[PDB]
């Protein structure tokens, strides 16, 4: 829950520079997995994507949202 | 490109980050103006005395 907050901040800063669009790029080339599986853990996709409703950015969580709709 | 002014003792310059066109992290003489709604740093402000 520490680490939860630590990374939480880290995005509420880096966001406030890149502005969530340039970051759309940087992510789209990033292939961040332990953060973002597309390949499993629909539960952990509720935890991920939910958690980025909690941070509030949640606009780079989209494709994974589609995946939520896809597994079912 | 610039805008200038001075108040209190401060000499402020304002660069909109648009027309900066070459960007960098700067030391702490830079305030970063943040759009009220969107929340970005769209202009760097510089100080002097």
């Amino acid at each position: 829950p520490q680490g939860r907050i630590f990374i939480k901040f880290l995005f509420q800063e880096l966001v406030n520079e890149l502005g969530l669009d340039e970051l759309q790029l940087r992510l789209n080339s990033s292939k961040l997995d332990g953060m973002f599986p597309l390949e499993g853990d629909a539960e952990h996709i509720r935890y991920s994507i939910n958690f980025f409703t909690a941070i509030g950015l949640g606009l780079l969580t989209e494709d994974m949202r589609s995946r939520l709709t896809i597994i079912q | 490109p610039n805008l200038l002014f001075s108040m209190c003792g401060f000499e402020v310059r304002i660069l909109p980050r648009q027309r900066m066109e070459e960007v960098v992290s700067n030391d702490e003489g830079v305030w970063d103006l943040v759009d009220e709604r969107t929340k970005q740093r769209t202009a760097k402000a510089y100080l002097k005395v």
